[PDB]
């Protein structure tokens, strides 16, 4: 949809106050103050705790106060605590009478020191290739912040267009998340190339990690 | 609490009819208006049109518009939107909202939602695949083994492990949709190097609308 | 949470009670407050014989024409004050909840009327009007439109259209004793030191202290054979009081 | 004068009411901060004249 604009991430230690812009036309935001904003948690819909850009629903912390200026509105939470780690969203209503939400924006509160991933990759199976078709994955264990980048590479040459990244929920005792990514290709491409890697970026980390294997031994 | 319940989720072909239904309980229904929302896995949210208190007047997207109407009924207290022209990319989660005594302008209470399901596939079980332990995967004495599965109609599926039992740690990713218009995810385990060529470790994916289930060993390569 | 459509504004009769304006004049929520002829504070020190409240809902251009002196579709057809009106007007916006996405039609205010309403005349009659040169007698049609007009609250509009709800209140004369005050001070009694002291009305000057004289549960304060106070009743904790004047 | 001569002046109000003959050039804002009005040097307590 035409979403309104927010910064993409910000991050802060617990008891530090943190602010989240949501920008758009004049027509959809500086048109009038009733800009709201939505919190979501995993494995449940989102909740608005936020009304006239400032005001506070009842059910809802104190910790969140908003302000206009111009274009743009902005919430600021301050005090920040676990449960504020989430993606937030904003709503504004436009001079068309239809309602618009924002892009999105991610906010962490560093409940626990950074953790960097441990990093694994899988050939395709025997018998998928019997079948007919090659898959390879990409594992990222055990890492936070949840943010974090990996790139796919053949005979070290990236690739791009082939594969998708997906991301688990959070860790029930170490806080942390992981990531997977998998690439598929054909037999017959398959077979032009040799070796298969995959590289991972993380904030943790002074530098990419690439993991590989060859098919002369997988 | 003002509670609102979602309804109608199901399984079409793309461009065939469907509809979406909630149910509210709590508070005046017909006082306020009321709003739809919908959102894909691991997106944001996107909105959908409005129809007021008494459904006189109703506002729409252009993404939804034609294609999707809107209408209520203030007796029972519910909630409809009619779908037409629908495609493999409508496949999301739906959410439907009301003003309240905060505003009548305002999304406030929402549902748990329900998912919507199109595809030009029919139904079809489910296939899976191993990913055997290496020296590659292996590292500092822990290796990871992982399944991976390929496509089938309808959504949903799910992955377990051996290791449920043998409690040693397993993460699953959420599905990620393929070109071929279905999803597909993949699951792994972390396991020690003892246990390679001592255990057997297997894997169980789950299809309930056939009501398939799969198994699927993997064993260390000599890789 | 059910204000009433201006057309046919409701009244509310107050009497015998204690009328506490502190919280009103004091409550930064009411955008407007005027009073006519009267003083925000000197209300608590007021008392009247009955009081009247009026309730309607207005938008925020509508609610200049809430005052004695002034004409407009709401004050002469909906709602007429009079030009010596002694009480005061309150009012305040109520956006979010009145407005509705489509506009608020459940709310309506009156458009025709075949003559302007005299002070505090009300009227909720709905005769088709005759708009023009056919005697419409109650028909619709061509120049034969509904008198009543529905409320266009839509939250997109800035705040002279947002709607606002207003609250007119006024006292009675003194045809009769008051039943109506503002609160009334309780401050902490003191004993065996020369004070002032005005105890419902009762004042004068005196040492206190607690006696033994047992009064009856309707005396207020005793008397002596000269006719001066010899002993008070505290309101309070309706202990006997004993009052000896100052040395 | 026409529209209304603004050369004149009066007193809205005052703290006490003048003794005899007294006279105050004074003219500020009556607020008194505190919890009942606006903080001082505002204008939400109207203007003395
Ligand atoms: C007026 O109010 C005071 C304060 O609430 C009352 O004083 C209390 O009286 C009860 C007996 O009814 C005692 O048990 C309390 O200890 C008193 N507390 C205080 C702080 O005084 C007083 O009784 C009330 N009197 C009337 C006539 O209403």
């Amino acid at each position: 949809q035409s979403a309104l604009t927010q910064p993409a991430s910000v991050s802060g230690s617990p008891g530090q106050s943190i602010t989240i812009s949501c920008t758009g036309t004049s027509s959809d935001v500086g048109g009038y103050n009733y800009v709201s904003w939505y919190q979501q948690h995993p494995g449940k819909a989102p909740k608005l705790m936020i009304y006239d850009v400032s005001k506070r629903p009842s059910g809802v912390s104190n910790r969140f106060s908003g302000s206009k200026s111009g274009n743009t509105a902005s919430l600021t939470i301050s005090g920040l605590q676990s449960e504020d780690e989430a993606d937030y969203y904003c709503n504004s209503l436009t001079s068309i009478s239809t309602w618009v939400f924002g892009g999105g924006t991610k906010l962490t509160v560093l409940g626990r020191t950074v953790a960097a991933p441990s990093v694994f990759i899988f050939p395709p199976s025997d018998e998928q290739l019997k079948s007919g078709t090659a898959s390879v994955v990409c594992l990222l264990n055990n890492f936070y912040p949840r943010e974090a980048k990996v790139q796919w590479k053949v005979d070290n040459a990236l690739q791009s267009g082939n594969s998708q990244e997906s991301v688990t929920e959070q860790d029930s005792k170490d806080s942390t998340y992981s990531l997977s990514s998998t690439l598929t290709l054909s037999k017959a491409d398959y077979e032009k190339h040799k070796v298969y890697a995959c590289e991972v970026t993380h904030q943790g980390l002074s530098s990419p990690v690439t993991k590989s294997f060859n098919r002369g031994e997988c | 609490q003002v509670q609102l319940v979602e309804s109608g989720g199901g399984v079409v072909q793309p461009g065939r009819s469907l509809r979406l239904s909630c149910a509210a309980s709590g508070f005046t229904f017909s006082n306020y208006a009321m709003y739809w929302v919908r959102q894909a896995p691991g997106k944001g949210l996107e909105w959908v049109a409005v129809i007021s208190y008494d459904g006189s007047n109703k506002y729409y997207a252009d993404s939804v518009k034609g294609r999707f109407t809107i209408s209520r009924d203030n007796s029972k207290n519910t909630l409809y939107l009619q779908m037409n022209s629908l495609r493999t990319e409508d496949t999301a989660v739906y959410y439907c909202a009301s003003g309240s005594d905060y505003g009548d302008y305002l999304l406030v209470y929402w549902g748990q939602g329900t998912l919507v399901t199109v595809s030009s596939a029919s139904t079809k079980g489910p296939s899976v695949f191993p990913l055997a332990p290496s020296s590659k995967s292996t590292s500092g004495g822990t290796a990871a083994l992982g399944c991976l599965v390929k496509d089938y109609f309808p959504e949903p599926v799910t992955v377990s492990w051996n290791s449920g039992a043998l409690t040693s740690g397993v993460h699953t990713f959420p599905a990620v949709l393929q070109s071929s218009g279905l999803y597909s995810l993949s699951s792994v385990v972390t396991v020690p190097s003892s246990s390679l060529g001592t255990q057997t470790y297997i894997c169980n994916v789950n299809h309930k609308p056939s009501n398939t289930k799969v198994d699927k060993k993997v064993e260390p390569k000599s890789c | 949470t059910r204000f009433a459509s201006v057309y046919a504004w409701n009244r509310k009769r107050i009497s015998n009670c204690v009328a506490d304006y502190s919280v009103l004049y004091n409550s930064a929520s009411f955008s407007t407050f005027k009073c006519y002829g009267v003083s925000p504070t000197k209300l608590n020190d007021l008392c009247f014989t009955n009081v009247y409240a009026d309730s309607f809902v207005i938008r925020g251009d509508e609610v200049r024409q809430i005052a004695p002196g002034q004409t407009g579709k709401i004050a002469d057809y909906n709602y007429k004050l009079p030009d010596d009106f002694t009480g005061c007007v309150i009012a305040w916006n109520s956006n979010n909840l009145d407005s509705k996405v489509g506009g608020n039609y459940n709310y309506l205010y009156r458009l025709f009327r075949k003559s302007n309403l005299k002070p505090f005349e009300r009227d909720i009659s709905t005769e088709i009007y005759q708009a023009g040169s056919t005697p419409c007698n109650g028909v619709e049609g061509f120049n034969c439109y509904f008198p009543l007009q529905s409320y266009g609250f839509q939250p997109t509009y800035g705040v002279g259209y947002q709607p606002y709800r207003v609250v007119v209140l006024s006292f009675e004369l003194l045809h009769a004793p008051a039943t109506v005050c503002g609160p009334k001070k309780s401050t902490n009694l003191v004993k065996n030191k020369c004070v002032n002291f005005n105890f419902n009305g009762l004042t004068g000057t005196g040492v206190l202290t607690e006696s033994n004289k047992k009064f009856l549960p309707f005396q207020q304060f005793g008397r002596d054979i000269d006719d001066t106070t010899d002993a008070v009743r505290d309101p309070q904790t309706l202990e006997i009081l004993d009052i000896t004047p100052c040395s």
